[PDB]
């Protein structure tokens, strides 16, 4: 529930994300690729919704990761949309659209659409 | 080679 | 670069869109709909390439809303993640997700999928 | 009525 | 109503698409991208709502083209879902999702997914 | 492989999909919903590549389901886009969206996006 | 209810 | 190139 969201998590390829839920809805952290040396790691910055439903429903967040550090410059922006579920086996389910920067002829290819499941395992 | 996974 | 994003932006619907880009690649902002008014207004909070490539290509962005704010929440949060394109008149060119928090048995259908233009009206 | 759009 | 699908339309990047509309609920045509000649000619299969709301709502239907015909074949298939909307200038809006057949390691990057409006030129 | 694909496939939710492929490309069978009394069965319709790759690739596949048969017609459509992976293990993996027929005002909240995995048990 | 799921 | 776009 609310701040369980605050951990490290992992998705199915290995990919790990750090996350800080602030009190009022934000999410800040970093997100690193699998292999792990230390800048495959990104910047990460989203919303969650801070008062969620009493009912038995998930908690609504995204976050933003823009493919560029020290190192490398991908031109490519990932945004994640889903919701966290509290529980012994806790888990973010979620979607995402990555999109590249192109030119005005390769836009209609430019977005790929995929999914993801973050445990704490 | 994409950033996002492995 | 920066500049060019930073500014005052409006999409096909008539919702208000209002960014400044840090040079460490961070975007802030508020985002409102049509009807205007002071809570219509909720914080986004998202990231885009500071470095982009030349040529004519477009800057790759990504940002996030959480629909609650103190008049009203909603339960849900959008991201977009798109394009923007320079030029006589720039545009941010977007697809978007909207997930609600629903219980698990509803989960299935959770997530609306849409595309968004923004048009710039001021920096 | 969601407030993202009218 | 079948009869109103059931034409010659194009979407904005010059694309051509003819579609017939049985009674049944089902959609047979052909694709077709704008270099235009035989083939870039493809085959399509979908299913509308033969029997819509009425109101000024719109018909749901959707059709998949898999990239494969006798001069060349993309390993791919798009499926496109949205709705005809009729009147004065009738429309169809969609969305599509884009899939390549790819190797396990590669699987998570395999789909596209955009947004189509055809406009319509002839029955 | 190619042919693999014709026979019962289950999701994760325990909708049944039963499918022909025909030997140039075209998909043909029925749907129908959890609880499987005879009408929760909808037509379906689609295509998939007849000649895949000699790579280790999947076969790419699609196919569309319009919400309306003899008992209730709920205004709607599906359309499914994945790849096809034969092995021991069978499976297809993929993303769908659901179309509703709505006013003009409502359009932009008019489509679901979702994912499904399909398996032979 | 909607057909797709259970 | 894609046949299904210019």
């Amino acid at each position: 529930a609310e701040a369980g969201i605050t951990g490290t998590w992992y998705n199915q390829l290995g990919s790990t994300f750090i996350v800080t839920a602030g009190a009022d809805g934000a999410l800040t952290g970093t997100y690193e690729s699998a292999v792990g040396n230390a800048e495959s790691r990104y910047v990460l910055t989203g919303r969650y919704d801070s008062a969620p439903a009493t009912d038995g429903s998930g908690t609504a967040l995204g976050w933003t990761v823009a493919w560029k550090n020290n190192y490398r410059n991908a031109h490519s922006a990932t945004t994640w949309s889903g919701q966290y579920v509290g529980g012994a086996e806790a888990r973010i389910n979620t979607q995402w659209l990555l999109t590249s920067g192109t030119t005005e002829a390769n836009a209609w290819k430019s977005t790929l659409v995929g999914h993801d499941t973050f445990t704490k395992v | 080679c994409h950033p996002q996974n492995t």
